[PDB]
């Protein structure tokens, strides 16, 4: 029986307990002796699992909690569009996409920062922006500031909205355990209504909207001439002068007649060739195909009367010989842990977050998108930075679950018990591969310097010397680049022009090109897989060895993050799920950023330039110079990073002044992950005896940061410094050669 | 090592200006760290990164080597900076189990027992590949734009 | 208990690792290193012909190979010999383990000197 | 109490076999048996990684290292309220008892103990490091 | 074997003894606190040094000591 | 009302009050008198 | 141990270098260290450590030992 | 030696609480070797607040 189920007032608004830091943990309510509290105090705010053991109140918290941060994007987007209303050149920039500077902040004349604000084009002076905004209103039919404006007054009071939706669903009316724990009919609502009204009625404002307008601004007629969205809504002869199939109305849907929609809902694939982005007729039978597939998808689970099928059934139908009792357990974990949900639904998310950069730097969406080589490079890096922490995230919490929830009595030779039960083998396999691949690729670059300092290119790792060719790559993008003859009869062209096939420009510009692969491109992808393996052996190792291990056998008592079980036993320093979460993220952030180089070089050399041939940014010496690290070191990093260290007396110094920043930090953070804290206390006691000596010491008495603490400070200004400085590199490049 | 660095950066750009004939370049980019970054780092090793090139090598190719191989060197020290010692225990005694399982390998058996290194060895160790990898890189420097500009 | 795989309770698993001359237990320790010593100096004996700093010379190429193949089971054997020194202080005794290591040596080259005649 | 025996025949608990068990060590130098006694049938976690069944009456586990035992006696301790002893096993086939070797879990006072490594003194009242110089070995001042 | 030392600071309050993970400690009779009991270590050749009974030690300063010594496979801590 | 100044009077929240009126003084400072080196 | 590395550096040069005719012209001569028998080089690596005037491949000093040395008497 | 509740300040030099003051809980009147229990208001750093003295490590001052 699913049903609605509140209690009423269970927790009275009242300002009390904002007065008393501390007030959720039994411990920190005391009050503080120590700086350690403090810490503390922010560390386990959220921690609502070391607050309470109720599973109800947890779910409530982290529902309010939910509504929260939803307020607090949509304050976000209310800013962004705000922002883009006022203090914006994009009118300008809708009548000359080709050659003014999408550009959404200005600085205020103080202290000289007022060079920032460049010659962005348009009669406007500010910072060029990078987010795509622009490319997304053009892409929604928005033509004036105004719709901007009252897009940014929607969102604010949106926001309004969700934060009181958050004090009412904690305060007032607080759903019970029995209604969070109905999953199926969860998914039934969230498979219908969020991506199958989501996508249907997105699919409505393309056909009803976005097709008339971006026709006229393809056609090339001036923004305010063109009609508002309302009269193409309200005088139906005008989409019928543009698509007659619109002058029969909705007699082809119901009469199921719906190969006369062809004006609007197509197939042609590609790219539109004076725009640079997909087809919006495309996208928009896209998203009603969507639409229907997931309405279809969203009537599977049973709720209220006796259709749909059943979660825990099909997980326990599915067993075999190999795996004994099979996927039996997994719904009574999936519906009783939050830590287990947060865990598989990071790591699907970053995927899905990667996937959405790689899909997107592939078939341009936006018009005037690929030719803003700036918003593809930061599009494309954002995403991808975004995905790798979301699957560290999911290692993370996964570990969490592995520690505070699990619990063999219920769990008894089950999937995740085999897994437990030959984790040996698992980490020992993935550790030869993890060697192997280190070996072999890393082994082709050195083997490369080697080869080319000793003055002996014959003998190198290259496209024409020893030629190692992405055979099955190159065979997967020509049947790619075939499939729209035979086995996609109804396609125009390829869904990608990377796959092969001629070029489309834009305003001089390369919009897409085909994307050859060679021994460079081999050996950065095997490079990436390396370094993959490695972050998965880290992050898994750490989940399959949360609990115990031969060095520290019972390991779950000490929790999920602690510093260590002391120097005996040889020295346990980093045996914690939570160590190895630390170590994965410095894994992580290696990975990405040989990913983003890869990305960034190959499309400078291979792909951007302007067209007269195609002059490429970088004149195509990837192919021949990314095979050494000294070619990295040199053609890359040294060459690319003229435009960031020239960068001052310009309105790119900013991004300057933020790599040198960034540099800082970064070095900043080898303090914390090179010392320990025994040193900082001894310190911090000489500086106390200062402190007394002249009546000064604190009632708070100064220590030094905990062990774990200084791991987490050292990997966050660690992240931050590196990430930072790439972006920096980045930003300043493809501005100044864009 | 810092404190060297520092005073040998110094040292060695104070004496280029001088040695090229224009301390106005030191007087004036002297005074703001992106001058150094971008007037001594970046300006004095364009040469020495030049040492081979998918175009040829001349005389300087060892020191682009050894250049490299003090970066190298430097990042691994890292390594044992960082990472501390459980983790590796663990991933040894999986190792442990994988050789002694394996068969027509596990006829070949260890006389001392694999173990992770020690914390102080550690910390020895990463010094070490961190010092090492410090004076290869700032001595392929020197060298090699110092003889390649002189 | 120890865990249960078809990889590691196979019965043609079994056999194989029986009939492989590591061990059979009843054949001479030189026996045992001729055999794995044939086999491994002859497969060792490619790489090094294909991809070696001489391998677009003719006629200089199998034998520059096979010359540091033949090096190579040389390195291999004395590894063997040290190995036995440090570990043993029929196969596994310190005149087993010396009996094999010649035997390696002797089959290694022999496997070389085969893999060339080629 | 008088000195318990291990008896090798004793039935294990249900379980279907790790990865993370004995190695060489079991064979060359030394494991150690652990054995208790259960009330009923119930699930209990293992040292070394999953899940395993206890059987009513007499059980036998056999361990590594010293920690894992004292880890599944912590468990068995204060999860299930059993008392379990775990002796050492040598390839010979030495049988060497203990915990609670005075019969006696050693959380508790029990006369007839002999105690160890008692230094009659404070801490500050220890030695200097001169004073210990060129002894036999290196030595700690706290050592005499 | 690594050197574990008990000092006659101790109000046996069985906290180390309870901490150890590896049953090294006991308690001894004795007429020293009030409690009349004192931690002794009869089994320092398990002992790993992992200093739990030091970080359970109530009294300023530790009335248990953990000198770090010569290595054995027992203090190592090896399964192998 | 009082544990809304008790809340206000908690540390953060004093230390952003003060930081932004201090950094505003300056910032009007610098407007006002613009470029200061010396005196 | 730094009787031998002196005798060896005397050596080296005495053997491998250009003293005798560094000391000719020492501002246009550059320090030979030793000689370089690296069989991993090819024919460009040969030809580029071999600067001038030596046979085969060098290293140019940059010890000041040749200085020191004609400063103190050697010729 | 000192009464419940006086203030002592503390000669043991190993101690936390050194050359700084405490409050006597109690005195123990065996044979005990430590027997003044003095609470201090800050906490060490195993965060205990509370050690027995002896009767030449406490003076009431
Ligand atoms: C505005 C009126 C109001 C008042 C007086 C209260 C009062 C209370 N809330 Mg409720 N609640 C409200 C609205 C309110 N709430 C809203 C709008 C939400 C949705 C977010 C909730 C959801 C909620 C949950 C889930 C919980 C409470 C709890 C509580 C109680 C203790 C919390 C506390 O003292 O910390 C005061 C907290 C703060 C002062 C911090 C505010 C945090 C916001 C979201 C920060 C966002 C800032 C943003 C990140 C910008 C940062 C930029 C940069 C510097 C990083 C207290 C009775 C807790 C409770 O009852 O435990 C028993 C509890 O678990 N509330
Ligand atoms: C960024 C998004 C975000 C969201 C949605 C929350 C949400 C919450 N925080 Mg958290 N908090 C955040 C960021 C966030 N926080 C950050 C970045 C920190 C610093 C590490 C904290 C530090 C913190 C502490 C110390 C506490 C909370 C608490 C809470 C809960 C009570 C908030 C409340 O009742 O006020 C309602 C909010 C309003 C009425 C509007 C906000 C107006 C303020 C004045 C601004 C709620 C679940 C409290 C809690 O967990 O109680 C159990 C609590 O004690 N937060
Ligand atoms: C078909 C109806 C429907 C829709 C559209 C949603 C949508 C959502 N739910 Mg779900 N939910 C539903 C039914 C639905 N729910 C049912 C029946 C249950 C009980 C089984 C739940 C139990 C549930 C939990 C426990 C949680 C959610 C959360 C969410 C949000 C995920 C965040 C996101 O990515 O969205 C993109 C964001 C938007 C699309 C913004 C628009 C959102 C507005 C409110 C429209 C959504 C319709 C809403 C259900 C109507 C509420 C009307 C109200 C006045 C009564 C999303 C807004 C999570 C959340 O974030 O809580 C805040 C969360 O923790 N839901
Ligand atoms: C389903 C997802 C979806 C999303 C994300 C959007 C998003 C948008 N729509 Mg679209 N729209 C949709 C579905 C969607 N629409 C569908 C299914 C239809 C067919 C009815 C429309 C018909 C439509 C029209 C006619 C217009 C938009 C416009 C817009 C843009 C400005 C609206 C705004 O933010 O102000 C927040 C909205 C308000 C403050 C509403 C104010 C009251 C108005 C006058 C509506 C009065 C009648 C209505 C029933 C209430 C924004 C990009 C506007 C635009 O910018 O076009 C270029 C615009 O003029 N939409
Ligand atoms: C999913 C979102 C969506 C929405 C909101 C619309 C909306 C519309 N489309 Mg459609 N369209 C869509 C998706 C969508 N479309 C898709 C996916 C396709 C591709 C197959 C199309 C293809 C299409 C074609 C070919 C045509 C339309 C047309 C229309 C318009 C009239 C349709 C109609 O008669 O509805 C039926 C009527 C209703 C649903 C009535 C609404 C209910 C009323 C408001 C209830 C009021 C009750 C209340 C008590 C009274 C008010 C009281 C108050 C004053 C106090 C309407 C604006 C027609 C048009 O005009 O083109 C410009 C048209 O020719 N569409
Ligand atoms: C240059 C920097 C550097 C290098 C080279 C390494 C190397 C390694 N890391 Mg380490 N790591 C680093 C930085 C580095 N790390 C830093 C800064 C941290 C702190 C966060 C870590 C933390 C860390 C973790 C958490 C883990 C690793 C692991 C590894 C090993 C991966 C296995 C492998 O690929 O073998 C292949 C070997 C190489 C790629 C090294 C280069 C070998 C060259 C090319 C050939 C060698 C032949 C040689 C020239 C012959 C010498 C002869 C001479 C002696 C005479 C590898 C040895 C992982 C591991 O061991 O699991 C398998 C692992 O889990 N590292
Ligand atoms: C790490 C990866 C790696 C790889 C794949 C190579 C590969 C190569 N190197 Mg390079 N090299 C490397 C790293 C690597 N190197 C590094 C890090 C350095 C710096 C120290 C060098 C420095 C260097 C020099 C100076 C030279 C080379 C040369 C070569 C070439 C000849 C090598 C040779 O003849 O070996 C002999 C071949 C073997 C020993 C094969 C052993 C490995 C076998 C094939 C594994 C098979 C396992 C099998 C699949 C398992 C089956 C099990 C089943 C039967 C049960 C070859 C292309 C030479 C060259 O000129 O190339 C053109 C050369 O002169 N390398
Ligand atoms: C720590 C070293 C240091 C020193 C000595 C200075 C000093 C100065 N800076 Mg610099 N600056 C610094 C670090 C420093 N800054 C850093 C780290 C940054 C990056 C964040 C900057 C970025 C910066 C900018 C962008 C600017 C300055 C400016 C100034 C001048 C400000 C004079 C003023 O504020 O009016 C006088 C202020 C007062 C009178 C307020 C004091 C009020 C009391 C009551 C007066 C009592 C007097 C009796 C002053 C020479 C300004 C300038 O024009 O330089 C020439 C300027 O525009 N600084
Ligand atoms: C620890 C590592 C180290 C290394 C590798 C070097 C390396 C070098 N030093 Mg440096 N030096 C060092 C530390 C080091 N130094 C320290 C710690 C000091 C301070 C004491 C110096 C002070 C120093 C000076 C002042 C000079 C050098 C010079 C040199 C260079 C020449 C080689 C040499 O010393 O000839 C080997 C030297 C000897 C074998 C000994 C020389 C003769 C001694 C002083 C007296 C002999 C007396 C005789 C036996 C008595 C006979 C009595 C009679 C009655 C029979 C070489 C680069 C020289 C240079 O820069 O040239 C360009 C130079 O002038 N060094
Ligand atoms: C090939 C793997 C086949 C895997 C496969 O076919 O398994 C199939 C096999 C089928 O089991 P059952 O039919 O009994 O499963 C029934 C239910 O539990 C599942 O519905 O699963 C196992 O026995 C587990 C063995 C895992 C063995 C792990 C091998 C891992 C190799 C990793 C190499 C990956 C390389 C490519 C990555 C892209």
């Amino acid at each position: 029986k699913v049903k609605i189920a509140v209690d009423r007032n269970p927790v009275e608004t009242s300002f009390e307990k904002w007065a008393k830091p501390g007030h959720f943990s039994r411990t920190l309510s005391k009050g503080p002796n120590t700086t350690t509290w403090i810490w503390n105090l922010h560390a386990d705010a959220h921690d609502f699992d070391s607050h309470t053991s109720d599973l109800e109140e947890i779910s409530r918290k982290v529902f309010s909690a939910h509504f929260g941060q939803l307020g607090i994007i949509f304050i976000w987007l209310s800013g962004m569009y705000f922002h883009g209303a006022r203090f914006s050149n994009y009118e300008a920039w809708l009548s000359d996409p080709t050659h003014i500077k999408p550009s959404a902040q200005v600085v205020w004349p103080i202290v000289g920062q007022e060079i920032l604000n460049g010659d962005v084009g348009g009669g406007f002076q500010g910072i060029q922006i990078t987010s795509g905004f622009f490319q997304l209103w053009r892409a929604s039919g928005i033509t004036s500031e105004l719709q901007l404006y009252t897009t940014a007054i929607g969102g604010l009071v949106m926001a309004a909205a969700m934060f009181f939706a958050g004090w009412f669903h904690y305060h007032k009316a607080a759903p019970k355990l029995e209604w969070f724990q109905n999953v199926e009919s969860m998914l039934n609502h969230h498979l219908g209504g969020l991506l199958g009204l989501g996508s249907l009625a997105w699919a409505g404002h393309q056909i009803h909207v976005s097709l008339p307008v971006n026709k006229l601004l393809d056609a090339g007629v001036d923004p305010k001439e063109i009609p508002l969205p309302h009269d193409l809504l309200l005088n139906r002869a005008i989409m019928a002068d543009l698509y007659p199939s619109f002058a029969k109305g909705i007699a082809p849907f119901f009469t199921l007649n719906w190969s006369e929609y062809s004006d609007f809902l197509t197939f042609k694939g590609g790219l539109n060739p004076v725009t640079g982005g997909l087809w919006l007729s495309d996208t928009a039978h896209h998203h009603v195909a969507i639409a229907v597939l997931f309405l279809v998808a969203g009537h599977m689970y049973r709720t209220n009367w006796g259709i749909g099928h059943s979660m825990k059934e099909i997980l326990e139908a599915h067993r075999g010989p190999f795996t004994g009792e099979g996927h039996v357990g997994l719904y009574e974990i999936l519906t009783t842990s939050w830590h287990a949900q947060l865990a598989i639904n990071l790591a699907l998310f970053g995927s899905l977050s990667i996937i959405v950069a790689h899909h997107m730097y592939a078939m341009p969406p936006y018009p005037y998108l690929a030719t803003d080589y700036g918003t593809q490079l930061s599009l494309f890096t954002h995403h991808t930075w975004i995905g790798g922490f979301c699957i560290v995230g999911a290692g993370a919490h996964a570990a969490i679950f592995m520690v505070r929830d699990y619990d063999p009595t219920n769990n008894y030779n089950n999937l995740l018990d085999r897994v437990i039960r030959h984790r040996d083998a698992i980490i020992s396999h993935l550790n030869w591969v993890c060697i192997f691949l280190g070996f072999h690729s890393f082994g082709l670059y050195i083997h490369n310097d080697t080869m080319s300092a000793l003055g002996r290119p014959q003998d190198m790792f290259s496209d024409t010397a020893i030629q190692l060719q992405p055979v099955f790559a190159q065979w997967i993008q020509n049947t790619h680049f075939l499939a729209p003859q035979l086995t996609a009869p109804n396609a125009l062209a390829a869904t990608s022009l990377t796959w092969g096939g001629d070029l489309v420009a834009v305003g001089g510009k390369v919009a897409m090109m085909p994307i050859s692969l060679g021994t460079s491109d081999f050996m950065v992808h095997h490079i990436h897989a390396f370094t993959i393996h490695v972050t998965v052996l880290i992050l898994l190792k750490g989940v399959l060895f949360a609990r115990s291990s031969r060095l520290i056998p019972d390991k779950a008592n000490l929790g999920f993050r602690f510093p260590c079980d002391g120097p005996g036993r040889g020295g346990t320093c980093q045996v914690s799920a939570w160590d190895h979460v630390f170590l994965g993220l410095f894994w992580m952030y290696n990975s990405l950023s040989i990913v983003i180089f890869h990305f960034s070089w190959k499309m400078q050399s291979d792909v951007w330039g302007t067209v007269t041939g195609v002059s490429h940014i970088t004149g195509g010496n990837f192919a021949q110079s990314a095979n050494t690290i000294n070619g990295w070191l040199r053609d890359f990093l040294w060459a690319q990073s003229s435009q960031v260290i020239q960068s001052y007396g310009s309105a790119l110094s900013a991004y300057g002044l933020i790599f040198l920043g960034a540099h800082f930090v970064w070095a900043f953070s080898l303090m914390f992950l090179f010392s320990g804290r025994g040193y900082w206390q001894e310190l911090i006691e000489s500086i106390v005896w200062a402190h007394n000596k002249l009546k000064v010491a604190p009632a708070i008495q100064p220590r030094a940061l905990s062990i774990t603490q200084g791991r987490a400070v050292g990997v966050a200004h660690y992240l931050l410094g590196g990430i930072a400085t790439t972006w920096s590199f980045f930003l300043a490049r493809i501005i100044s050669v864009g | 090592l810092n404190t060297i660095g520092w005073v040998t950066f110094y040292w060695h750009w104070k004496h280029l200006t001088l040695w090229q004939g224009n301390v106005a370049q030191f007087d004036e980019s002297s005074t703001y760290l992106m001058g150094w970054l971008r007037d001594y780092l970046w300006l004095n090793s364009s040469q020495l990164i030049n040492g081979y090139n998918p175009f040829g090598m001349n005389s300087l190719s060892v020191w682009a080597w050894t250049f490299l191989f003090g970066h190298l060197i430097y990042a691994t020290g890292f390594m044992f900076l960082i990472s501390w010692r459980g983790y590796w225990q663990e991933l040894i005694e999986t190792l442990v189990w994988a050789h002694e399982k394996t068969p027509l390998a596990n006829l070949v058996y260890w006389k001392d027992k694999p173990v992770a290194l020690s914390i102080v060895q550690a910390r020895l160790v990463g010094l070490a590949h961190f010092s090492v990898g410090y004076i290869f890189t700032y001595a392929a420097f020197l060298i090699a734009s110092t003889s390649g500009r002189f | 208990g120890m865990l249960e795989t078809p990889v590691t309770s196979a019965p043609i698993v079994a056999t194989y690792l029986s009939n492989l001359p590591a061990y059979r237990t009843g054949v001479a320790p030189v026996l045992r290193g001729v055999e794995i010593g044939l086999a491994h100096g002859f497969l060792l004996a490619g790489p090094f012909i294909k991809l070696g700093p001489l391998r677009n010379v003719p006629e200089t190429a199998e034998i520059a190979g096979s010359l540091s193949a033949a090096g190579l089971v040389l390195i291999l054997a004395l590894c063997l010999s040290i190995y036995g020194s440090a570990q043993f202080q029929p196969l596994f005794s310190a005149d087993g383990w010396s009996e094999f290591a010649a035997g390696f040596l002797v089959g290694g080259e022999a496997g070389v000197a085969w893999a060339y005649v080629c | 109490w008088t000195v318990p025996t291990l008896n090798p025949d004793t039935p294990s608990p249900i379980f279907g076999g790790s990865t993370g068990g004995l190695l060489r060590k079991a064979q060359t130098e030394e494991f150690y048996v652990i054995t208790w006694e259960a009330k009923k049938e119930q699930i209990f976690e293992m040292p070394t990684g999953g899940a395993a069944i206890m059987r009513q009456g007499p059980n036998l586990l056999k361990f590594g290292k010293k920690e894992q035992c004292l880890a599944l006696t912590t468990q068995l301790r204060n999860k299930f309220k059993l008392t379990p002893c775990f002796y050492r096993v040598f390839p010979d086939g030495k049988v060497q008892y203990l915990h609670p070797a005075d019969g006696v879990y050693p959380e508790k006072v029990n006369a007839g103990r002999v105690g160890a490594n008692q230094n009659m003194r404070r801490i500050g009242q220890n030695v200097n490091p001169i004073k210990v110089k060129f002894s036999g070995r290196m030595m700690s001042p706290a050592e005499i | 074997a690594h050197i574990v030392k008990i000092y006659d600071t101790c109000i046996g309050c069985t906290q180390c003894v309870r901490a150890c993970p590896l049953d090294v400690l006991e308690m001894v009779p004795w007429d020293g606190c009030k409690a009349s009991q004192m931690a002794s270590a009869p089994r320092t050749e398990d002992c790993v040094g992992c200093k739990r009974c030091e970080t359970a030690c109530p009294t300023d300063f530790l009335s248990v000591r953990v000198y770090l010594g010569s290595e054995s496979t027992r203090s190592m801590g090896l399964s192998y | 009302m009082k544990d809304f100044t008790t809340y206000l009077s908690t540390a953060p929240v004093i230390a952003t009050i003060w930081f932004t009126f201090t950094a505003g003084l300056l910032i009007e400072i610098n407007r006002y008198f613009p470029d200061p080196l010396v005196f | 141990i730094i009787f031998l590395w002196t005798s060896g550096n005397l050596f080296h040069v005495a053997w491998q270098g250009n003293f005798e005719q560094w000391v000719t012209d020492p501002v246009h001569i550059r320090p030979i260290a030793h000689a370089i028998w690296d069989p991993h080089f090819g024919q460009p690596a040969v030809e580029a450590f071999t600067r001038g005037g030596a046979s085969g491949p060098v290293n140019i000093s940059t010890s000041g030992v040749y200085q020191w040395w004609y400063t103190i008497g050697m010729r | 030696g000192p009464k419940r509740g006086s203030l002592v300040k503390i000669l043991r030099p190993e101690s936390y609480w050194f050359n700084q003051v405490g409050k006597v809980v109690s005195v123990d009147q065996s044979g005990v070797r430590y027997p003044v229990v003095v609470r201090f208001e800050n906490q060490n750093y195993a965060g205990v607040t509370t050690n027995n003295y002896a009767l030449d490590e406490v003076v009431a001052a």
